[PDB]
């Protein structure tokens, strides 16, 4: 046995423990004894009088004042390596797939320093996704940070599932998925989807190329506040200990911040604006700065980002924009039109959208698409009163192309077949640029709008128009 | 185009009238948001 | 309430009294620690704002002197501090290296190199928290601080010693304006000389690395200092960074030289200061900021100034950066910085995606220094361009109508659409002063009125190459003479344009 | 906007009349001094045909 | 009990708005510092916990289930408020009812565009899927065209038939 | 220029002096205002009795307490000319809004629960205990010109 | 306070300041007032149908009012012009002089029996008084008073 | 005094808006829980006590009276604000 403490207070997820000798440092993991199962507590503060404040990683029902608590003498340690692949872990590294222990040869702390400034990689290369709006307007970067913003039910999860399908399945390094404070039902769905794609194999767990970590809405706030760390900790091992390219998918990183705010008050913090913890930015920074490519190896991170009440100025999503290399913003106004993916072409960006990186062809077409759309948007107020008849032949020629382009941005997702009743499509980058270039040039002003809706490449538009003739 | 001249004249004046009443309500809600956000922040701080 | 220093372990030594036990004057013992805050018993002689030292070697600032404790904000990982840890006075006030030795280096909030490359080597050091130059030893702002962006240098002009705010919503291009401004100085860097200091506050490490890569690739690093307190750095470091860079710029200001400092952004700095205030339990106000968050920025921005001849005539120009949310310039932090500064450059998303880049709102943006900060050449055309675009903006409702327009209103539309194209400008392409005036002059005198609007960008590109290639002497003189646009200069310009035009056609 | 209803009702309408006129082109193509003639003769014809499905 | 003994049960929480208010009362009277809108810092977790106990079980685990229909009361049609957005962000869809539709005769007052099911046709029989697959889209097109026709302008036979059919489906 | 001429004119047609209270003066603009007054003559750096205006600054870089009290300082200087020399005095306050902001900041720092749009609970008395000193007595008068900033262009703001 | 009161009620009569300012008393918002008794099995199908019809036309008028504020009535469809007309007549027919308000109005108070209310409102909805002027419907009891007033003019 | 001695008095409260802000100041400094527009829960009660004392007495109590003209200042005609309401 280790040094022993005694529980002095229990208020929801916050537990105070007293140590007669040896006081465990901030972030250390304590094991509470005398329970149905092992309960882990994370040290958050030293209150004084040899007492520490902690957050529980599981329910605190059953705890009693005076129960003994053991300091493990370090932060939460979780399994890393080949042994995690095809398995499902929780925030504290325990298996939750009913498949037995993860007998790994190494473990790693879920709290770690972020890579040094000299260790950053400056190389900028595209990762083509096959999704026309993304690849065109705000392309993702290999080893870059990607964020998918969306209010409730606009399609950020469907988008991340599609990206796993197009990126991870087509070319696997190793992958890590972190389910963070989301739907347990969604965890079962993802799991069976990955079995079908063979990305997870139940027979050779060695042939699995994805590790799964989950702390969903059924878990208390302490666990939802740290599952993100657990997931990225697994990813870091693949980056450093094997170098090879690593994918990290997170649904949803908002929940990290929300969890924190659930217990902030009981940790004795003065609230910040909108009831968020005053440590929002630094909490977020020390996590996010670990999710990065370095000279040692690459991590390509894709994170779904919840937007409360569809307000992107909300502190959580608002502080997230600064940690990204590519932002894909989803809009309800667009979803409402049947336009999927509901990506806002006038509110999505990428730091690689530069003619020196993607070529002037890619740059100018994207820029041309955005220009005709902002011009339509400025025009919308006028036609809302006068109708279209009052516009000039040029003013309405932009209206017609704009609406075509908006439709040509929509796309049948393979993951979405259960909704559309149509087969998914994947469009190569070159084909995207070409296609969109032609429409902006006017080379399709004779085709009908409907021909542009829910298709792949511009050939399909022409072919749909043909199948629309008869 | 005479009828349109006087019709769109009236619409312009009606729009200015609506802009005033909307601004007065916007500023009520703006001040109320600040007032209420503060109370929440301060009520939580005084409980510690 | 109980208060700290009323603990079983601490009250023993107060009543027992060992040998030479006291030392409560220059030393203390941690009562409590968490969230970057250490409550410390003793240190009776420690000064408000003094930099003290933890047993791990970590630094901390004494921001709260209370009856029976000192509240210390930690410049490091609080995992390395526990109850009872020894804290000592160093007498220190937070000082940083200064001087030309910092040029071409990347440093942390406290002057320490993080580029893995350069040794310290600095001959001077300076306290980061100091009073700004007073009323008397200043001179009115009169020297241009060329951004190289024609929209700004013409219609929102910045002078050496000015504080101009760069403000806009998230993806509007406000950092880009600062970066292109740094790149622009290379053309001058010897009367003009301008040293640059870019302060990163709460950014990603990758972001700043890309930033320095660009400056390095453009050969701008040689005259630039990068001070970086990134998102994973503890709050107090993000708090000090701006003041450290300020002190590095003040070296130039006070030694007959000119410096440019960029605070990207003060929005994130205020967030860090708030963190520390709320966790020290200082009273919360609007948006939970403390009552002294205005005072925070006012101390910082007033230190930018144009000094007296009697005091060496140097200067320090400031480009603070603010991120608005949904264009709400009446939010608290923005309100504070807008009122402190001498003027503002407002950026807009609508303008940006329409093809107006830089996305500057010429209507709202302003420079109270204005005309006094621009060269005679620019003065000769800028005011007219400002007025002609103003006229265009008020009637731009007819651009999407028209019909029964007359010759006059039709001419306003044609010139405006064209002058608007002439304000567009690509990234990493700042223009020398003489180049800016030549293109502005062209439009104002109607040499572009017949050209197709969509081709103006291509026209200006070709035109600039021509003058840079065949007419460096002309560009050189317009600079050196710095003169108005006389009959001679007019003749000289029209001869370049008429010949370039013929070959272009 | 304010008139978000009229806004959408209008766009949708004039998009319908666009598509509908493309259908009318496909009608007149399915029907084809004399080139010029037929192009008029079956502009008008195809437009009536379209306004008449059963 | 049903869920785990090979059976299927349906639960209705009518309503969670009031349960949140009671939690808030309990918590404040226990002197726990208030959070947003005076609710405990963890009001979301109050409801997320409870829902998600509603689940479909595995054959290996008996194949039983528990279905939940929680209710949230909005104030002045503000689906965007705090407690409401919390719960929406938990559930596998929502049925949104508006007073505008209720009073104009659409009862039950379901707004079809704004209501969603995150399970989709997988929750329908083959039969229902065979008829209802295109009804949502069709009604959406119809509402657009209906607003357009209110401009009195001449309508071709195609539009008129769509309007006719949409009005009857409605 | 309007401020300077009002100074000049009150001196001509009333023999009364002026006092400028720059509440939250930007140091740059304080330097310039000083030299513009010297250039315009309302200040004379040789004959200090010939000068027509007393300047009082609370620079933006001073703490809230100072910015809160400067108007009083300048007000007190002007009360001297009304009460002791029976004159009609001019008292400039640039800007009255920053006077309220300072008060708000001081109130925040003393731990007082803030009111309406985050302004001090004493908003009314802070403003009123000051403004009431500006008036016509039997002996003379202080007239005040006050630059006013309107937050969010909202005239209903507290 | 009020929001929590609704949960304790079987019927709610919500008074509106905008309605009162139009001179319509009692100032009852016809679209924000509800009853757990308004059910065809309780009040009868005729009563039930006439209420839903009145609220339908009032809601339609409400949805228009926004567009009428700027452009006016001339921009409505020849059909919506008709719903507006009946709606505005219905708005006024919901108004009624009270006995207890005589002291300010100067109009003798009136009590209309439920049977007479349903019928009256059915006729207006069916268009049987599209030829009667608005003013005829304002501040009267049963429909017979409307016609009589339409004669006095 | 007049009301209860068979006489009539008129009282003007110019104005109650400012009285209410003064009381708000007292309440906030007392650290009482602020509500609508930061006024204390008992701001209604502040004015109710007061204006209820204006009344018309019957003959049995002398027939005297007290009439009240309370003044209220609105902002941009906002008669739905807390104090005015
Ligand atoms: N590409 C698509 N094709 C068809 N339907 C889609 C598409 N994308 C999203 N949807 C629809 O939108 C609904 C909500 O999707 P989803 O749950 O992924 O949104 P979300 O923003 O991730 O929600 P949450 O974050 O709360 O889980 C689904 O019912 C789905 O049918
Ligand atoms: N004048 C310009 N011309 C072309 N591209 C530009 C211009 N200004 C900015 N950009 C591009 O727009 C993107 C966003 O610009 P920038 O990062 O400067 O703005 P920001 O306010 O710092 O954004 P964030 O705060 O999100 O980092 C960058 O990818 C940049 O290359
Ligand atoms: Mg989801
Ligand atoms: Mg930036």
């Amino acid at each position: 046995a280790e040094a022993n403490g005694k529980i002095t207070q229990v208020i929801g997820a916050v537990v105070d423990v007293q140590f007669d000798g040896q006081l465990p440092a901030i972030l250390n993991a304590l094991e509470t004894e005398n329970n149905g199962k092992r309960l882990v507590l994370e040290v958050a503060q030293h209150l004084g009088e040899n007492t520490v404040r902690t957050i529980a990683m599981d329910a605190t029902e059953g705890l009693v004042r005076g129960l003994p608590v053991k300091d493990t003498g370090g932060p939460i340690m979780v399994p890393v390596g080949d042994a995690t692949l095809g398995r499902i872990l929780n925030v504290v590294g325990e298996p939750v797939d009913e498949g037995g222990p993860v007998e790994a040869t190494q473990t790693r702390a879920i709290h770690q320093q972020a890579p040094d400034f000299a260790a950053q990689a400056t190389a900028s290369e595209i990762l083509v996704t096959g999704i026309k709006v993304i690849d065109l307007l705000a392309p993702y970067s290999k080893g870059g940070k990607i964020g998918l913003f969306g209010g409730a039910g606009v399609g950020k999860t469907v988008l991340i599932m599609e990206l796993i399908n197009n990126i991870a399945k087509v070319h696997s390094g190793y992958s890590v998925f972190a389910g963070v404070g989301e739907r347990t039902r969604e965890g079962n769905d993802l799991y069976h989807e990955m079995v079908e794609s063979g990305v997870i194999k139940p027979d050779d767990l060695s042939k699995s190329q994805v590790a799964l970590v989950y702390g969903q809405m059924n878990e208390p706030p302490g666990a939802r506040m740290r599952v993100a760390l657990t997931g990225l900790t697994v990813a870091e091992q693949f980056r450093d200990a094997t170098g090879t390219d690593v994918l990290f998918f997170v649904d949803n990183i908002f929940r990290f911040t929300q969890a924190g705010s659930e217990v902030s008050a009981l940790l004795g913090r003065i609230p910040s604006a909108v009831g968020y913890q005053p440590t929002l930015a630094t909490d977020m920074g020390a996590m996010q700065e670990r999710i990065t490519s370095t000279k040692n190896g690459s991590i390509t991170s894709i994170q779904a980002v919840y937007v409360p009440a569809d307000d992107l100025t909300d502190p959580a999503p608002a502080t997230t924009f600064a940690h990204l290399d590519a932002t894909t913003v989803l809009s309800r106004a667009i979803s409402e039109l049947g336009i999927y993916p509901a990506v806002d072409p006038l509110d999505s960006n990428s730091r690689i959208l530069d003619p020196a990186v993607v070529g002037e062809e890619h740059y100018q077409v994207a820029r041309d698409v955005q220009g005709i759309l902002q011009k339509y948007k400025s025009l919308q107020d006028i036609i809302a009163i006068l109708g279209m008849d009052e516009l000039s032949e040029e003013d309405k020629l932009t209206v017609a192309r704009a609406r075509k382009i908006q439709r040509f941005l929509s796309q049948p997702f393979d993951v979405a077949k259960v909704f559309t009743g149509s087969d998914g499509v994947q469009v190569p980058l070159e084909d995207t640029i070409k296609s969109f270039k032609a429409v902006v040039a006017g080379e399709y002003d004779h085709l009908p709008e409907a021909a542009f809706y829910m298709v792949g490449g511009i050939e399909d538009v022409k072919a749909k128009a043909q199948r629309l003739a008869a | 185009q005479g009828a349109r001249m006087t019709a769109m004249d009236n619409a312009t004046r009606n729009a200015g009238d609506m802009i005033d009443r909307l601004t007065t309500v916007y500023n009520r809600s703006r001040q109320a948001a600040i007032t209420k956000e503060l109370i929440e922040i301060i009520s939580g701080a005084e409980a510690l | 309430g109980i208060q700290a220093a009323e603990i079983s372990a601490i009250l023993k030594d107060q009543i027992k009294n060992f040998g030479q036990d006291a030392e409560v004057a220059e030393v203390g013992q941690v009562l409590s620690v968490g969230d970057g805050i250490a409550r410390v018993y003793g240190l009776d002689k420690v000064q408000a704002g003094e930099m003290v030292e933890f047993p791990g070697g970590i630094r901390g600032m004494v921001l709260n002197l209370e009856t029976d404790n000192v509240g210390v904000v930690i410049f490091g990982d609080d995992r390395d501090i526990k109850e009872g840890d020894t804290v000592k006075r160093t007498g220190a006030i937070v000082e940083v290296p200064a001087g030309k030795e910092l040029l071409g280096r990347v440093v942390d909030a406290l002057g320490n190199p993080i580029d893995g490359k350069g040794p310290l080597n600095a001959s001077e050091r300076r306290i980061a928290d100091v009073k700004a130059p007073g009323i008397m030893p200043r001179k009115s702002v009169h020297e241009p601080m060329a951004t190289g962006l024609k929209s700004v240098d013409a219609m929102i002009p910045v002078g050496r010693g000015q504080r101009e705010l760069i403000i806009g919503d998230r993806q509007t291009g406000k950092t880009a304006i600062a970066l292109d401004t740094i790149l622009n100085q290379a053309n001058y860097n010897g009367m003009k000389t301008l040293h640059c200091i870019y302060v990163a506050v709460g950014q990603k490490r990758s972001t700043v690395a890309q930033l320095v890569k660009k400056l390095e690739e453009t050969g701008a690093m040689a005259y630039t200092t990068v001070v970086a307190a990134t998102a994973s750095d503890p709050a107090p470091m993000q708090y000090l960074a701006p003041y450290s860079a300020t002190a590095m710029g003040e070296y130039f200001r006070d030694n007959g030289m000119d410096a440019l400092i960029i605070y990207d952004d003060l929005s994130k700095q205020a967030v860090a200061y708030r963190q520390m205030s709320l966790l020290l339990r200082r009273p919360p106000g609007r948006e939970a900021y403390p009552g002294d968050v205005f005072y925070l920025h006012s101390r910082l921005l007033e230190r930018s100034a144009k000094l007296n001849e009697a005091n060496g005539a140097g200067s320090l120009t400031a480009l603070p950066i603010i991120e608005t949310q949904a264009g709400d310039v009446s939010a608290y932090i923005p309100t504070n910085v807008i009122s402190i500064t001498d003027g503002q450059i407002f950026l807009e998303t609508e303008l940006f995606f329409q093809g107006i880049r830089p996305a500057v709102n010429t209507g709202l943006s302003v420079s109270r220094v204005g005309s006094a900060a621009q060269t005679k050449a620019m003065k000769s055309v800028a005011g007219p361009v400002k007025l002609e675009l103003a006229q265009y903006r008020e009637m731009a409702a007819f651009a999407q109508f028209g019909s029964d327009l007359d010759a006059a209103t039709q001419k306003l539309l044609n010139r405006g659409a064209r002058l608007t194209e002439l304000m567009k400008q690509p990234q990493y392409s700042p223009l020398t002063n003489a180049e800016i005036v030549i293109v502005i002059y062209a439009g104002t005198k109607g040499y572009l009125d017949g050209i197709p609007v969509r081709d103006v960008t291509k026209w200006e590109h070709g035109l600039l190459q021509y003058l840079r290639n065949q007419k460096a002497d002309l560009l050189e003189d317009m600079t050196k003479n710095d003169r108005k646009v006389a009959g001679e200069l007019e003749d000289a310009i029209k001869a370049a344009l008429d010949g370039y035009a013929k070959t272009y056609a | 906007t304010t008139f978000d209803d009229r806004e959408r009702a209008h766009e949708a309408k004039f998009a319908h009349d666009a598509e509908l006129n493309f259908k009318a082109e496909a009608r007149r193509n399915r029907l084809l001094e004399t080139i010029r003639a037929k192009m008029v003769e079956l502009r008008a014809t195809a437009r009536e045909q379209i306004i008449s499905e059963i």
